[PDB]
C-alpha cells in the first residue's frame, strides 16, 4: 500500500492528487530542492515526513530505500538522471510516464514534431526502466488528440486531463497486481534530449503551415516566435494562414500579410522590443512597413 | 613631420589619409584596431599602421603622442542600440579618454583638432541658422539617446575652457551631412553620409516604395569629401596663425535640395543606368530641421575659403560606384 | 458613448468584461505599464487597440483624449492621485470601486488596513470623485462576511465575483441615467502614519487571535509571516490556535505548541529559510528546541 | 542605521544634524576640513568629526562608506568670481571627485540622496515647471563663464541612466531658497543666501539706500528650513518604500513676493528691536527667473507634506539675531 | 621592546596586553576599528590605540611595522553568519591581505608569530593522531562555507616556504579553547569562542532544562589563559632560539571530562550564586570531533614549559562573573 | 564565434587548433610565449600568433578576453622538480594571476571552460570514487610535492563559489591520460604526457634494460584527443543548455591496462618497427595508484558521449611516428 514516490512539477503534483483519490500513503516525497497549491502544504495537511535530496547516490540514502521497503515506484515527468545503480534498489520496478508514442517515431525532440505535423493521433505511454535506459517494455499506453485550435495552455490542460483519466485506470491494474507487458522493437531505440533557443528565428523561406507550427510551439509563456530587422526585435503571437508578386515583399499593411514559400500569412498578434502586444497594422506602422 | 590619425579606418580617415599622400613632407602612422578599408595603403612606404583601442590601450597612444607631431582625433562610437541598452558603456568610453588626451595635449603643447558636431542646432525656429547669435531649442529629457549627445556638447565647452587662461592651440571643425565615394556599409555603425540618402539607397536597392514625407519638401545641405578636405589640409598648416580660438563649419548652403528632386535625381539615373538587371525595380512613391542654412563667414574671415565641387555630379559618381563595385559573387 | 477606461490587474479586467457585456465601445486602453490575465490578449481577440503611455501629463495625450472625447472614467483599485487635470476631461464625471468601508482609512495599501480590525462584515464600494479625491457621493455599497478558515486567495477571489455581481446591476443603473447618490459622512474620517517592518517580524505579546488572522491573511503567494532566533530563519503559512502560561517557553514538542500573549500557538504548515514546507517536527529538529 | 553626511560644517547639514538629535538610533559621522560652524554639537556623544577632503583623501571616504549605511553628498561651490578665476578646479572638483564617489556607491550597492538646483529649468513658458517634458532656453554662446553651472545638470543625467539599467535607489532632492538661523557669510562656499535677502543686509549695514530694481516688483519665492529638514527625514526612513528613484522638490509657491513687499515688512518687524542704536538709519529709496512655479504632485503622491510656520516670522527672528551676534573682532 | 598587535580588539587580545603591561620595557601601539573591549587599558600612557582597518589602510600599517621591533596578527571571522550570507567577501578579504602582511614582513626582515587556526584536523579518523605527518578529513565539495577553512592551512604552508628562501623567523602557534573572564558575545568577530561552552553558558542564562544530548557524553578539555601567555613571553624572549620553525601547541590532556559531569559540577557552582533571584530556577535534565589529544613534545623542546593551574575554580569564577556583570542596560 | 587559447603552443593547443580548423566560424588569436610546435599551422588565415606572457602584460590579456566570445586556459606546470627548485615562483604564477584572469572573466561574463587537475581524488580511501561527496586527502607538509597540487584544488573550488554569487558560467573539465602524435620533450611544460608512457620512451629509445617493477601491476587508463575535442565542441555550442554549473570528467574507463601487458604489446609493436637496424636491440630484462576509476555519469546525463579509439592502435602509430622522426642528421 505504502510506497516511497519520486515526483516533480505538476506531473507529479496531479500523480500525487490521483493516488490519494484512492487512498495510497505515501511515506516519502523525494522531490528536488525548490501560483498553484503546492503539494508540500497538502503532505503537511496530511502530516507525512518530507525529504528532497541533492542526489540519492550514497549509502544513506539506499539504506532509507533499503529499510523504508517500497512496494511501487513511479516517475512523473523527472528531469534528474535515475540511473540503474538505483533501479537495481527496486523491488517491484519502476513505472515512468512519457508523452510520446512508443516505440515507432523515435528521433530528437519528439515534442515539438509532433506539433509541426499537428497529428490527430499521438500518445502517452508508462513504461519499465531496465538497465538499458528507457528501453523497458510498455505497460500501458493511451491516445489522444490535437485540436486545431489547441494553444499551449489549453492542450496542456488536456494532457493533465488525460494523466488523471488514464491513472484512473492504471491503479486498479496495479493494486491487483503485475500487468502483461507488450514487446518493443529492439532496433528503434534512442536517447532524447533537448532544444536550443536559435529555433524560434523565424525562416520566411518555410511554407505556411510549418510557420504555424512554429508560431504554435513558442505560445504566452514560452520565450516566443522572435526575428529581427534591421536592429529592431519583435515576436509573433498567433497568426492564420491565408490563399502575384514576386516572394518576399509585404502585400498590405492593415491587416499586414507576409509572402511565404507557399501562400500568405496574416499575423494577429505581435510585441515590438519591450514594447506590449498589439495587432498587426500598428506594427507595421512603427516598423515602417509598406504595402 | 609626424602625423598620427586616430581612428583611420574609416570613411573620412580613408581619404584624409589619400589627401595626406599627395603632399611629400609627411609620414603616416595610422593607429586602430582594425585596417580592412585602407588596406590599399598598406604598401605604400610611409605608411605605418599600429593596432590600439582608447579604451584599453595607455601606454601605446601617450608614446605616440610624445613621438608624433600632429595629433588628429577622428574616431566615435554611432551605435544606435548600444544607446539604449548601456549607456554606461559609451559614457565610460566616448567621454574620460578623451578628455585624457586633451590633457595630455595640454602637457606636451600640442595641436587639437576635434570634430564637432553639427546637430546642435536642433529645432531653432529662425528662417536662417546661426551658431552664436540665433536660440536654439531641444527635445525633450525622457528620450535617451540624447544622454550621450548632449554630453558631447559639453564636452566641446571644455575645450573652449582651454582658450581663455592658458591658450592651447585648438580648432573645433563641424562637418555638415558629407558624401563621397567608398561607401560605408551597411552595418557599420560609422557617420559619414546623410540618413535620407542611405534609406534612398535602401529603397533602391530592395526596391521598397519611397515614403514621401509630407512630399519630400525638406531641404538639406551636401557637400563632397575633396574640397572640404582640402580646407582641412590648409588649416591643418593653419596659415597666418590666425586660426586659433576659431571655430570653422564646412558646408555648401547653397546646394539646398529638398527629398522630392533627390528622388528626381535618383530616378533619372537609375532608369538610365545599364546594370539595373541584376536588381529589383522601384515601387512606386507612397505619400505621407526642416530646413538648415548655417552661416559660412568666419571661412572667408579667416581663410578666404570657397566651394567647387556641386551635387548631382557627385551622386552620379557615388551611385554608379555603389552599384557596379557590388560583387557578383552573393 | 465611446470612452477611454484606466484599468490593471484582475479586478481591470473584470471591469472590462462587464463593461463589453453592456456594450460600451472602448476607443482606447490607457494602461499602466505593467501569472494575471494580461489584457493585450483579449483586446487582440476582440480588436481593441491598447496604449500603454509612461505619462499622460502632456499636451498631446490630452489632445488625444479631447479627440476620443470618453464620456465616463472608471477607477479599479488605482494608486497614484487623480489631479484635476484627469477630473476635466469628463462630462459624467469619474466614478472608483474600492475594497474599503469608507471613509475609514483611506489610501494606499488598504487591504491590511481592513483586516486589522478582522470584521465579519466587509465588501465593495462604488463612489464617485470630485476635485479632493474620495468625496463625492457613494453609489454603492456590497457586504460580503468572511469565515475564520479563509486564506487570503479565497478572500480575494470571492471580491472578484463579488466585484462581477456588483457591476452586473450597477451597469445598468448608469444606463438608465443619473441617480440620486448617498453623500459621504465626513464624521468619521481619520489620518494615520506609515507601516513598520515589525509586523513582518512574529513578536510573542500580542494574542493568538490578532497575529492569527495577519498569518492567516499574509499565505501565500504573499512573503508570509517570517521570524528569526538566533541567525536561523522560518515562516508560519498557517497555524491554528489552542488553549496561562510563561512567554518565551516551549511547551510540548509532539505535538509542538509557543506559548504567546494569550491561548498558545500551533505550526502545521511552515518552512525554514528557502526550504520545503513541513510541519514544525522538523524544524524544532534543525532548531533543537524540546519542551 | 548609519548616516555619513560630506560637509557636515554648514547651514543645511547643520541644520540636519541638530534635527536628527532628537532621534535615538542616528550615529553621526561628519568629513570636512573645518568644524567652526559645528562648534557646539560636537560633544554630542554620538556625533563625531572627521578633517577630511574628497580631493585627496579617497581610500578613507570609501571606508567612511562602507563603514556607514546611508551617504549624503552636500558640498558644492557657490561662489561665482571662482567661475572666473579657477573654472578649472571647480570643474574638477566639484564634478569629477563626486562622480567617483556616486560610482562607488554604485560598485557597492549603496543609497544615494543626491542635492540636484532649481536653475536647471531656466525660462520654460508653461504655467507648470516640468523636468523631462517642458522646453529650454539657454543664455549667450560666447559666454562660458557660467558653463560649470550647467554642467551640475548633466551630473543629473548620470544619475537617470543609474536608474534604468543598475536601479540604484537614488533620491534627487532640490532647494528652492530654504532661510533660517545659522547663515552664512559672503565668502563662505554654502548655498542658500538668496541674492536678495543678502542684498536686503548689506543694503541696511552699509545703509545704502534701497535700490527698487525695475520699481522692486520682481517677485521670488522662500521655503522654511524644517520642512525641508523634516522631509528628508521621511525620505531616510523612507515611509513606505514609495520613495526610491523617485524626483522630490520642497518649495513654497504660494509666496510669491517683490522686493518692495519684502522692504516694507522686514522694516515693519525690524523698527521694533531695541538694540537698533549701534546701527544706521535708512537712506531713502533710488529706482533702478522672473517667475517660476514647482510642482508638488510627488510630494503628495510619496509623502503628504505641507508648510506650517508663516514667513515674515522667520526672517525677522533671523536678522535680529544676527544682528545682535554681530563679531566683536571686527 | 616595541610590540604591534593587529587586531588589538580582542578578547586573547585584552588578556595579552594585560599581561604586557606587567613587563616595564614594552610600548604596546594598538591598531583595530574598536576599542571597547579594552576600554579600561586608553588612559594608560605607554598604550596607544590607532583606528583603522587592515582592509584601507596599507602604507600605514607598514609605517607600523617599520617603527616596532615585533609584529602579532591575530586577525579572524569566527562568525557563522559571514559563512552563511556570502563567504566569497570573507574569503577574499580575511584570506589574501594576510599574504600580503607576510610578503611586507619578510620583505622588511620582521619577527612574525601567526596564530593558525585549530580547524585544520576537521575529522581525522585515523589511530596516530599527528600534526605534520598524518591526513586531513574534509567533507562533501558542495559546500562553500569550509573554503575558507581549509585555505588557512594553506596559509600555513605558505608561511613555511618563507624559510627555505630568504630565511624569515616564523612561528605558527596555535591556542586550543581558551576561555576565563571577560567573554565574548554570540556575533563578535574574536577567536577563542569554543560554541559548545557558550551554548552551554546560553542555556545557563535563558534557564532552559538542561538537553541532554544523547546522554552528554561527548568529552571536552579546556586551557588557562596567562599560563599559555607566560609560555609566549618566553618565546617573545626566545630563550635559546629554540622555538624558529616549530609549532607550538598549547592543551591540557588530563582535564578529560565528559558533559555530564561538567554539567554537575556546572550547577554545584551555580547554585551557590547569591543572585539567583534574579534567575529562573534549576528546570532539570531532559534526555534528547571526539577526541584533541594535545602533543606538548615541542612545547618541553622550546620552552620547558609545563601548565599549572587547575579548571574547575576558574570556571566556576569565569561563571559567578558573568552572572553578577549580566548587561544592566535593559 | 572568436576563441582565445591561453598558452595555445602545446599537445593539447595543437591538437585543438587543427581539429578547429575544420569548423567554417572560428577565428583562433592564441597567445603565449612560443610558438615553434605551431609552425605549420601559423600560416593559416584565422590563425594568428600572439606573443605573450600573462606574469607580465595586464591589459592585454583583458583586451583579449574582451575582443573574443570564449576564453580557455591551457596552461599548467606538469614538471615534478619545480615544485623544489624555487617553489615561491610556482606559488606566485600559478595561484593569484589564474585568480586574475578568473575575475576579469567575471567582470566580462565570458563563458569560461577551465582545465582543473586530475589530483583532486588524490588518495581517497574510499573504494566507491566520487566527485563531490567523498573525502579528500592532503599530504605531510615536510613533503612539498602536494605545496602545488592541494592549492590547485582550492581554485577549483573558488571558481565554483563565483557561480552562485557572480553567476558565473563555469566548466571546470578534468583531463584524464591522454596520448597522440606528436609527443612532448622532456622539458616542456604542457599537460598531456602520461609518467607511464614517457618512461617507456625512455625505456625503448634510450635503450635501456626493461625494469620488471614488483611484476608490473598497476593499472592505468588512456584516451584519444579526438574524443575529448568532439566534447569540447558539444559544450562550446551547448547542446540542450545541459552542461551550465556541471562538472564533466573525460576518460575511458574499460580500457585498462596493467604495465606487464602495456610493455607486452609494446614489444610486440616493436618486433614489427621498420626502421630496426638503425636502432641497436634490446639489452635484456633486469629484474627489480594501484586504482583508479572514473565516474562519468554526469558526461553520459549532459551530453551522451561514447568512446571509439581503442589504445593499442594509438600506441603503435605514435611510437612509429616518434620513432621515424629521429633526427636523420647525425
Amino acid at each position: 500500500m505504502k510506497t516511497v514516490v519520486f515526483a516533480y512539477h505538476d506531473m507529479g503534483c496531479l500523480g500525487i492528487e490521483a493516488l490519494l483519490a484512492a487512498g495510497y500513503e505515501i511515506s516519502a516525497i523525494f522531490t528536488h530542492t525548490d501560483f498553484y497549491g503546492s503539494v508540500a502544504r497538502l503532505a503537511a495537511e496530511r502530516g507525512i515526513p518530507v525529504y528532497a535530496p541533492d542526489n540519492v547516490n550514497h549509502p544513506l540514502w539506499v539504506e532509507r530505500i533499503a529499510q523504508l521497503s517500497p512496494d511501487v515506484i513511479f516517475s512523473f515527468y523527472y528531469r534528474h538522471l535515475i540511473y540503474d545503480e538505483i533501479l537495481q534498489l527496486a523491488p517491484a520496478g519502476a513505472f515512468n510516464l512519457h508523452g510520446s508514442l512508443l516505440p515507432k517515431y523515435r528521433g530528437r525532440a519528439p515534442l515539438n514534431w509532433v506539433l509541426v505535423n499537428g497529428e490527430t493521433e499521438t500518445g502517452v505511454t508508462l513504461h519499465r526502466m531496465v538497465k538499458r535506459a528507457d528501453a523497458g517494455a510498455i505497460v500501458a499506453q493511451l491516445r489522444i488528440a490535437i485540436a486545431p485550435d489547441d494553444i499551449a495552455i489549453t492542450l496542456h490542460h488536456k494532457l493533465c486531463h488525460a494523466a488523471r483519466q488514464l491513472l484512473e485506470q492504471t491503479l486498479p491494474a496495479i493494486k491487483h497486481g503485475n500487468i502483461l507487458e507488450i514487446a518493443q522493437r529492439e532496433n528503434e531505440a534512442t536517447c532524447f534530449g533537448r532544444r536550443t533557443p536559435d529555433d524560434s528565428f523565424l525562416e520566411w523561406h518555410k511554407p505556411a503551415s510549418v510557420l504555424h507550427n512554429m508560431v504554435r510551439a513558442v505560445a504566452d509563456p514560452w520565450p516566443g516566435a522572435f526575428s529581427y530587422v534591421g536592429n529592431q526585435k519583435f515576436t509573433v503571437w498567433s497568426s492564420r494562414v491565408h490563399p502575384k508578386a514576386q516572394p518576399g515583399s509585404v502585400i498590405s499593411v492593415a491587416p499586414l500579410l507576409i509572402a511565404c514559400g507557399d501562400g500568405a500569412l496574416e499575423i494577429v498578434t505581435g510585441q515590438a522590443g519591450d514594447g506590449i502586444t498589439m495587432q498587426g497594422s500598428q506594427l507595421a506602422q512603427t516598423l515602417g512597413l509598406v504595402q | 613631420m609626424r602625423v598620427l590619425i586616430l581612428g583611420v579606418n574609416g570613411f573620412i580617415g580613408n581619404h584624409l589619409t589619400e589627401r595626406l599622400l599627395r603632399e611629400d613632407h609627411y609620414e603616416v602612422y595610422g593607429l586602430d584596431i582594425g585596417s580592412d578599408a585602407i588596406s590599399r595603403f598598406l604598401n605604400h612606404p610611409h605608411f605605418h599602421f599600429v593596432e590600439g583601442d582608447i579604451s584599453i590601450h595607455s601606454e601605446w597612444i601617450e608614446y605616440h603622442v610624445k613621438k608624433c607631431d600632429v595629433v588628429l582625433p577622428l574616431v566615435a562610437i554611432a551605435t544606435p542600440i548600444e544607446y539604449t541598452r548601456n549607456p554606461l558603456r559609451v559614457f565610460e568610453l566616448d567621454f574620460e579618454e578623451n578628455l585624457r588626451i586633451i590633457r595630455y595635449c595640454v602637457k606636451y603643447r600640442k595641436r587639437i583638432i576635434f570634430p564637432s558636431t553639427s546637430e546642435v542646432y536642433g529645432m531653432c525656429s529662425d528662417k536662417y541658422f546661426d551658431e552664436d547669435h540665433s536660440n536654439l531649442i531641444v527635445g525633450p529629457v525622457n528620450k535617451p539617446r540624447w544622454i550621450y549627445s548632449v554630453s558631447k556638447q559639453l564636452l566641446d565647452r571644455v575645450i573652449w575652457a582651454y582658450g581663455e587662461k592658458e591658450g592651447l592651440q585648438f580648432t573645433l571643425f563641424r562637418p555638415f551631412n558629407w558624401m563621397g565615394p567608398r561607401l560605408d556599409n551597411l552595418n557599420a555603425a560609422r557617420i559619414g553620409s546623410s540618413r535620407a540618402i542611405t534609406q534612398l539607397i535602401l529603397n533602391l536597392v530592395e526596391g521598397s516604395p519611397i515614403k514621401l514625407i509630407d512630399g519630400g519638401k525638406q531641404k538639406r545641405c551636401f557637400t563632397d569629401i575633396r574640397d572640404g578636405i582640402e580646407a582641412l589640409y590648409r588649416i591643418i598648416e593653419n596659415a597666418g596663425n590666425r586660426c586659433d580660438g576659431e571655430i570653422i563649419n564646412i558646408g555648401n548652403p547653397e546646394n539646398e535640395a529638398s527629398i522630392e528632386e533627390l528622388g528626381e535625381m535618383l530616378l533619372a539615373s537609375f532608369e538610365k543606368h545599364p546594370l539595373r538587371h541584376h536588381f529589383p525595380p522601384f515601387a512606386g512613391f507612397r505619400v505621407v530641421v526642416e530646413h538648415r542654412k548655417p552661416s559660412i563667414r568666419n571661412a572667408h574671415r579667416c581663410l578666404d575659403w570657397e566651394p567647387k565641387i556641386d551635387m548631382q555630379e557627385t551622386i552620379d559618381e557615388t551611385l554608379d560606384f555603389f552599384l557596379r563595385t557590388v560583387d557578383l559573387t552573393d
